[PDB]
């Protein structure tokens, strides 16, 4: 059947990137030309494989990781950056091989007044390795003191909201985001092309 | 309590197969990755393969790719590995592992940190037969033991399979002064071992020394007594 | 991808320990280590690089940097005397990999010589058409040994087996070798000698087929 891309890129909801939620795609068939043929994306930049040729390969598993993030920051959904997102949020490996596809969330994911359901991680201890991910809500200690209970000196939440209002400048603006990662095994190979020698 | 309980193992011959189960029990079996890994004796630790939480992801190691399936019932709490066509290479005590890390059920989202969790083992034996008796021959103190002030006697158990053989000395009343040695495994495919005891120099004329040993498998008992002829 | 540790480290008790553990950009994957006590199953004593888990002792730590993991006992004492073995869990493939493991020993006891018994064959065994020289030795300390057979200070090439040493009661060390031969080439040297060498001192004792 047709792979569930509608049900990853329509999704009603979207997730905060410090919990970035994964999807497995797997036994179907992926129309790739589905989605670059949707001039509608805003960012679509494709790490070491083809354009269209996709649309002719297998692969073992597809994984659509997705997140929404603020239009600054998009930048480093990328290979070796840093920065908050990147350093303790969703990290991308060196030598990736996949798509980033981004595109403006504005008119659904802010409201007026203010939308602060997205959140993103402010304070980490060290940074995340590539395709790690982390909800722990443990009291940051920037200062000398134990706290055990809420805050102290210098005892921050790690968690901070993004403050998404419709008037916000277009870098200060929600984008979504989805990150397609592709796995190839020694195993059935269960995501294909229609293009391919399968069919 | 948080327990892997390892079964299955046991003496098997090469190209044929078996098949292994780990039974957990005290904690969310169906929320966690799990691991087979092997140790051959006297090397580490080798990785064998790989589960995701629901079965869903399968990772093997090149040496058992092919021929091993990993596989996982959460309904009944086990692990499986199905090994087929063994080689005699892999003869090891097989460990069954839990991830320390825990899929809440949401996304199809998992990270392996550390194995925090191991049973016990099983062992299988990948060998070609000749499940044999040992033939036991004394060693006896010789005129260079004579001359300390104690002196070495002993039992060599030789060309026996499988691996369990025990060694005592009068009927256990001998005990201190005994080391029995761990087996070696000859190209032939069969054991061989050796017991020693040191032991007054005076003595061998009044103390006599037997020594005893049971091959279960084979329901072999022989008794032997070491003079210093 | 390979993972590589060193194979022996030895410590006086209370003294530091560090353990080594090599591999390609192992920085960018996390690192646990495991204790494994003879017959019995490994522990976690680190996990993510540097977390110790729960009910581990404290003076267990951790790091990785550049390629480099490291395993530090602070306080070593006579119970954390064992193999340790690193691994890592690639980020991609989510294939694992463990190191060849490090036999560290805790210096518990004083340097003890080893005492070398050779026996020749059985007149049993002869009787039964075959012979073995039996090469026994006893209450060494550290627990590591070397064995060379000789027919005439001429250097035996096969039909050796040797042990790895094993614990004896007094928590000194033993191990065993064995030589094969047929009857013949028994009765037809000189002599036949085992060497046994430990901590660069080597004791032989010699046998021949009159005596
Ligand atoms: C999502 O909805 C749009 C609405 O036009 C539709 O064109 C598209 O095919 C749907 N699926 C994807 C992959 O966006």
């Amino acid at each position: 059947n047709l792979c569930p891309f509608g049900e990853v890129f329509n999704a009603t909801r979207f997730a905060s990137v410090y919990a970035w939620n994964r999807k497995r795609i797997s036994n179907c068939v992926a129309d790739y030309s589905v989605l670059y043929n949707s001039a509608s994306f805003s960012t679509f930049k494709c790490y070491g494989v083809s354009p269209t040729k996709l649309n002719d390969l297998c692969f073992t598993n597809v994984y659509a990781d997705s997140f929404v993030i603020r239009g600054d920051e998009v930048r480093q959904i990328a290979p070796g950056q840093t920065g908050k997102i990147a350093d303790y949020n969703y990290k991308l490996p060196d030598d990736f091989t996949g798509c980033v596809i981004a595109w403006n969330s504005n008119n659904l994911d802010s409201k007026v007044g203010g939308n602060y359901n997205y959140l993103y991680r402010l304070f980490r201890k060290s940074n995340l390795k590539p395709f790690e991910r982390d909800i722990s809500t443990e009291i940051y200690q920037a200062g000398s003191t134990p706290c055990n209970g809420v805050e102290g000196f210098n005892c921050y939440f790690p968690l901070q909201s993004y403050g998404f209002q419709p008037t916000n400048g277009v870098g200060y603006q929600p984008y979504r985001v989805v990150v397609l990662s592709f796995e190839l095994l020694h195993a059935p190979a269960t995501v294909c092309g229609p293009g391919s020698h399968h069919h | 309590e948080v327990q892997l309980v390892e079964s299955g193992g046991g003496v098997v011959q090469p190209g044929r197969s078996l098949r292994l189960s780990c039974a957990a029990s005290g904690f969310i079996f169906s929320s966690y990755g799990m691991y087979w890994v092997r140790q051959a004796p006297g090397k580490g630790l080798e990785w064998v393969a790989v589960i995701w939480y629901d079965g869903s992801n399968k990772y093997y190691a090149d040496s058992v790719k092919g021929r091993f399936t990993i596989s996982r019932d959460n309904s009944k709490n086990t692990l499986y590995l199905q090994m087929n066509s063994l080689r005699a290479e892999d003869t090891a005590v097989y460990y069954c592992a839990r991830d320390l890390s825990s899929s809440s059920g949401w996304d199809d989202y998992y990270y392996y940190y550390g194995m925090d969790v191991w049973g016990q083992g099983t062992t299988v034996t990948v060998s070609s037969a000749s499940t044999k008796g040992p033939s036991v021959f004394p060693l006896a103190p010789s005129s260079k033991s004579t001359s300390g002030g104690t002196a070495a006697l002993g039992c060599l158990v030789k060309d026996y399979f499988p691996e369990p053989v025990t060694v005592s000395w009068n009927s256990g009343a001998l005990t201190s002064g005994v080391h029995t040695f761990p087996a070696v495994l000859q190209s032939s495919g069969l054991y061989s071992l050796s017991s020693v005891v040191t032991v007054p120099s005076s003595s061998l004329g009044t103390q006599t020394y037997i020594c005893n040993v049971n091959h279960k498998p084979s329901n072999t008992k022989v008794d032997k007594r070491v003079e210093p002829k | 991808y390979e993972l590589t540790q060193p194979p022996s480290v030895s410590v006086s008790p209370g003294q530091t320990a560090s353990i080594t553990c090599s591999g390609d950009k192992l920085g960018d994957k996390y690192a646990c280590w495991y204790q494994q006590k003879p017959g019995q199953s490994p522990v976690l004593v680190i996990y993510q690089d540097s977390k110790r888990p729960s009910g581990i002792p404290e003076r267990f730590s951790g790091s990785n940097s550049g390629n480099t993991a490291t395993l530090t006992i602070s306080g070593t004492q006579a119970m954390d005397e064992a193999d340790y073995y690193c691994q890592a869990w690639d980020s991609s493939t989510s294939y694992v990999v463990f190191g060849g493991g490090t036999k560290l020993t805790v210096l518990g006891q004083p340097k003890a010589a080893p005492s070398v018994t050779l026996f020749p064959p059985s007149s049993e065994e002869l009787q039964a058409n075959k012979a073995t020289l039996v090469c026994l030795i006893s209450d060494f300390y550290p627990g590591a040994v070397t064995v060379a057979w000789k027919a005439d200070s001429s250097p035996v090439k096969a039909g050796v087996e040797t042990t790895t040493p094993s614990k004896q009661s007094n928590n000194k060390y033993a191990a065993s070798s064995y030589l094969s031969l047929t009857p013949e080439q028994w009765k037809s040297h000189r002599s036949y000698s085992c060497q046994v060498t430990h901590e660069g001192s080597t004791v032989e004792k010699t046998v021949a087929p009159t005596e």
